[PDB]
């Protein structure tokens, strides 16, 4: 229903994160991944396959990333944890 | 004998059709009728009686008796008492309720709720309890002076032990939707402490509240559809 | 003068009054009658039993503890030991009855609780056991006086020895529809703020026109409570649910010798 | 049509509408001009197709027949060659979860037959063109033993020949109730267990399902055989129409698991548990 | 009838006919009476085809659908055991640009099924003959998973139920708009995106496809697995009646890419160049 | 019941056809009409 | 062309300053810059050709004929009654037929102001403040 | 000729139908009856 590719990920403190969130749809009404950190957008061709580019990651976040099938609001999550020294 | 021409859509069995039909068994002298009691002459004679919402169906109280009353207390908190969206076909907490049943045979409805409270304190415990209906696009309310001005209700406690709270039909759609959809969105409801509710010594202080759903005399559906809770 | 909340009923020669009474719910719409000439299904000559059975019997008092959590009886068959109700109706095969159920548990001002009085029209329940459908005994179905209570767990005995009776299971409400949803029969609710005595009126609702009451149980009284009972100083206190039931308008026909049913 | 909307205005007085008592029985009665201010709606919306006769007014399914048509030459072989059904509403889940919103209901019942077919074996030669038996089996009336027997000529039973290729054969069946309305549901047993017997009808079924006999359905392939095995699948329909129900009740909420009210243990759990009390 | 011409002849005055102001807004008026001289011609000739139940009174295709009927192994073959279409007119070019002349129409829809088969291999066997359900799932019902699952048995939803070889079954959808109208164009979101939301709703989607759930046509074969592979094509039709229309817009002059208003940039320049302005 | 006979041209869709169908949604209490503004009633009013 | 019906709320709704034309369409690689209307003149936004724009209510500013452009616009809309906030019911649009050329001056500006009144509002639904996205 | 359309239930044989046939000995000049005694008009003339 919906999927995010990258749902083990490891990075730094600070680095940028690619975020791949789509839906198992062909008409996402809504879909849009929470998160309180920055993103413009990726440039990525077709109405259905989406990359958000998420940066400035300080702290671990669960960012969850719903989708607006017919079928009720769906649910997706990843995680991804920090470095430090 | 006749000339005839055959149409398209000939010889098809349509499922929702109304024809005529060769009775199988000729002159059968059906049983005669008696005055059974209670008889439904209509599907919306059952969405205008009241059922329990299981408003209180978080993790571990869902799925058993403890579903319905919705807790309360003497502390007089600026927390929400419970919030719950209006959707009265798609939501996690009203599809199993009797008017949520029958909207999930159809699909387009129209018309304004009913939530009638009973509280079910003891006697001595008073109390004001604030009851909101917030029309949708804009933020969801969490304090008191979001959901004030909306339409509200503020019931008090005493003999007469059942507020009403309407819900009424404000909606660009003549007809909105039995699914979760964005444009046919209904609004947000909300229930705060009006003052607080108060109890004496030897009187419980937390009590429960039960929940009920109906359906106003304007309400109306249409297009029948299948219902998604069984396989 | 007069209130909605002070209501004597006598049937018979038996007299409920009360003074902190809700509204009556006549169920349906209509009050109980005999059968009239123009729907009449047996030919025999009927007996009505017009004052010794018309009249109110007082079961036994079950306790609403905090912990409990519904009671169930069939309604023509708790009363198959009942005064002369009782040998009005083993006597005869066929037998109609309209109702008047009347619900008694009263507290103090200090209490709180909710009770769903519930009657429901062929209160069809579920057997707890998964070997085989449709399967209770006869005993465990109808136990007559003292009825069943619910529960909160669904618990299928693997024997076909211990699961022949009824799954009472109280949010699927025995038949595996939603409590919540019961509001659709005729209810009332003891609140113990508000009232302290549930009064339901119930005709004879079957689709034959009169019926064995031996076999057939018309009528499912249902208590449900919503909201548990809770008293602040004594948490575990035991107020009773006394449930006090007339016989109204019987008719029976086809007498013959006594039934008497099996009790193992 | 459903009711209008009145104009009022605001008001300050003793008459409280929005003030009801459940306790009592009665549902809530506040409609929304009582709480609010509204203006006037001419409401041309009616609820026609919510009616009982529109509710019911779809050919629904209600089980899937098999009937084959080869050389037989076993015993099993011989009891493929025709299929005799046990005429129910409950051998599906959609048709009686809508019927059993009623206690007492009191309709003619409408059935038509949409009939498949295949080739079993891929190079046992072809087949000729079929026509099929359906034959209506009252209580009573000896069921079928073998495909060919003295059972399927049919003096009295009702049957229809169904050439294969046409129009799906259409009848309608009465109000055939013993009773003045089906129960749908039936709370007691066919027989009274009396005190001392040496029966021990200690396995006597509980409910509805010790009163219903409607009828049998009975179904062969009116051809011999063929050198193709030719294995057919029939779909049984019912709509009801002239409906009236009596006595309503709450849906069937968790799934089913035989003809009887039962409920399995492992979907005992129809609700999805929410985040909290204040999701939206 | 249209317009006569009336018989006028020269004039020298100071009405004149001639000079309008198209700043005003509106168009010119000068009928040919006006400007020449004229002969009386009685005008037989009248606007009946022109008009909107006659411009629309054609059955247009919308879209094609595929389902083939085999023994399934893999999971790719069991998705093409059935098709499920979600309904719209935009699938196609034609009937879409016949209805982007207006900005709101109100019809009741008729839809025909002209539905054609064709062995797959060569020396596979053969087949019976094929009964085709397409059934009409409203937003809400549940959409199948497979071929042959609760869903398809249908006791609610409409299913029609063709034997291959019939004429091609027809039906009569009524307006089932939610709004007084279906908004060809909706020039608006389905959603508020709030001041600082977490919920970060940067792509919601432009315009009119965030309101149209019109439902979903899910077609199967209702046999079971036949030794031969069948491939069905089905194409689904709408003509459109009783049909009335509102606020006319420009037609679609460029190629479309997509369900909304959008064009593709090789096709931005529909016109072809003249040699210069004087070319006859 | 009564003796017909097909003429030709039967059994065929024609896309310019005027029949009658039966309807699949029956008994659907359609959503009441409101004046809108500008309501074209002919092609040839776009053409003036 | 990453995606199709996809601007964004900011992008598609500027309010007071409006937006302009563009006589160029250079659709954006990215699915970031993308996400707004792109208004190419000839074909109106939509895609139809702008010398078929004359059904629509339209008068013409001619600059030695008149200097005044005024239109009566009623609430055109399926619905009865809609939400402003979500639907955007008329699309005021300028477009220079034939471009402005002053004699000594080649490069003049003369300024358009628009200026707009609502009339016969009527709303529903009271509640707390609506504030939408800026960004 | 006439637009018809066939329903389901077209080309069935039905055994308890109630349909007119065409006759195959038309014009037969059947033997003119004559009052026998005992004449059963019911089935339950039977059970009594």
């Amino acid at each position: 229903q919906t999927s995010v590719s990258p749902s083990k990920v490891i990075l730094p403190r600070g680095g940028s994160v690619l975020v791949t969130c789509s839906t198992s749809c062909d008409q996402p009404k809504l879909l849009g991944i929470e998160t309180p950190l920055p993103k413009k957008e990726l440039l990525l061709p077709g109405n259905n396959r989406k990359v958000y580019e998420l940066s400035n990651v300080q702290e671990d976040s669960q960012p969850m990333c719903y989708s607006n099938c017919p079928d009720g609001q769906s649910t997706a999550k990843t995680f991804l944890t920090v470095y430090w020294t | 004998g006749l000339p005839t021409m055959l149409t398209p859509g000939s010889s098809q069995f349509l499922t929702s059709d109304d024809f005529q039909s060769p009775c199988a068994l000729p002159n059968f002298d059906v049983t005669p009728p008696i005055h059974i009691p209670g008889e439904v002459f209509n599907m919306m004679e059952l969405a205008e009686i009241d059922s329990m919402i299981p408003m209180n169906s978080v993790t571990g109280k869902a799925n058993t008796m403890e579903m319905y009353p919705i807790p309360l207390d003497d502390k007089g908190s600026a927390t929400p008492i419970f919030s719950i969206s209006l959707s009265p076909a798609s939501d996690k907490r009203l599809q199993y309720t009797m008017l949520g049943e029958i909207l999930n045979y159809y699909t387009h409805w129209t018309g304004s709720l009913r939530f009638t409270f009973l509280f079910c304190g003891s006697m001595m415990a008073t109390g004001k309890i604030l009851l909101s209906y917030s029309p949708p696009g804009a933020k969801p309310p969490t304090t008191r002076k979001d959901a004030m001005l909306g339409t509200h209700i503020i019931w008090d406690l005493g003999l007469q032990s059942s507020c009403t709270m309407l819900a009424p039909w404000i909606s660009n759609t003549v007809y909105r939707r039995c699914i979760k959809d964005d444009f046919t969105e209904g609004g947000y409801i909300t229930c705060f402490y009006q003052t607080r509710i108060v109890v004496p010594s030897g009187t419980p202080t937390s009590m429960f509240m039960l929940a009920f759903v109906s359906a106003c005399p304007d309400f109306s559906v249409r297009l029948l559809r299948d219902t998604n809770h069984i396989s | 003068g007069y209130s909605d909340r002070v209501r004597q009923i006598t049937l018979g020669n038996s007299t409920i009054t009360t003074q902190e009474a809700a509204n009556a719910v006549v169920a349906y719409g209509e009050w109980p009658s005999y059968l009239d000439d123009k729907e009449a299904n047996p030919i025999d000559a009927p007996t009505e039993p017009d004052v010794s059975s018309n009249r109110f019997y007082t079961l036994d008092s079950v306790q609403w503890k905090s912990t409990s959590r519904g009671w169930w009886w069939k309604l023509p068959d708790a009363l198959k030991d009942m005064g002369m109700f009782g040998q009005n109706m083993y006597y005869h095969y066929l037998g109609r009855s309209g109702y008047t159920v009347h619900v008694q548990c009263n507290a103090s001002k200090f209490h709180q609780g909710a009770l769903g009085v519930f009657a429901i029209p062929e209160y069809v329940m579920a057997c707890n056991t998964e070997a085989k459908t449709s399967y209770v005994s006869y005993v465990n179905a109808n136990p007559g006086e003292k009825g069943g209570v619910f529960d909160n767990a669904y618990n299928p005995s693997a024997e076909a020895s211990e699961g022949r009776k009824f799954a009472a299971l109280d949010y699927l409400l025995g038949c595996g529809v939603l409590a919540g949803n019961a509001f659709v029969y005729p209810h009332q609710i003891i609140n113990l703020r508000t009232n302290n005595s549930a009064t339901l009126v119930l005709p004879y609702v079957n689709s034959l026109a009169i019926d064995c009451m031996a076999k057939h149980n018309n009528w499912g009284l249902v208590i449900l409570p919503l909201c548990k009972l809770d008293y602040a100083p004594n948490s575990s206190t035991e107020i009773p649910i006394t449930v006090t039931i007339a016989p109204m308008f019987t008719e029976f026909n086809g007498l013959r010798n006594i039934t008497v049913p099996a009790t193992q | 049509t459903a009711q209008s909307t009145p104009l009022t205005s605001g008001v300050n007085s003793q008459e409280v509408p929005a003030l009801t008592a459940v306790e009592t029985g009665a549902s809530g009665q506040a409609v929304p001009s009582d709480v609010i201010e509204t203006r006037h709606v001419v409401n041309y919306k009616t609820r026609s197709e919510s009616t009982l006769e529109s509710f019911f007014g779809r050919s629904a399914c209600v089980t899937i027949l098999e009937v084959e048509n080869f050389n037989a030459t076993t015993d099993a072989d011989r009891k493929k060659q025709f299929t005799t059904w046990a005429i129910t509403y409950t051998d599906t889940v959609q048709l009686r979860r809508k019927l059993e919103f009623f206690t007492y209901s009191r309709f003619d019942l409408e059935m038509t037959f949409v009939i498949t077919e295949r080739y079993y074996a891929s190079n046992t030669g072809h087949a000729r063109n079929q026509v099929y038996q359906l034959m209506y089996i009252p209580p009573g009336a000896p069921r079928p033993t073998a495909w060919d027997d003295y059972t399927w000529q049919s003096s009295s039973n009702p049957s229809v020949f169904y050439t294969y290729g046409s129009a799906p054969p259409r009848m309608s069946i009465p109000y055939v109730g013993i009773a003045n309305a089906y129960s749908h549901f039936y709370d007691g047993f066919a027989r009274v267990p009396l005190k001392d017997e040496t029966v021990d009808s200690g396995d006597t079924y509980y409910g509805l399902v010790t009163i219903n006999d409607f009828g049998t359905l009975a179904v062969r392939v009116v051809n011999e055989y063929n050198p193709a095995r030719i294995t057919s699948k029939i779909r049984v329909y019912m709509k009801p129409k002239h409906v009236r129900c009596w006595c309503p009740r709450p849906p069937r909420a968790v799934p089913y698991r035989g003809e009887g009210v039962d409920f399995k243990q492992d979907s005992i759990t129809p609700l999805t548990a929410v985040e909290n009390i204040n999701t939206f």
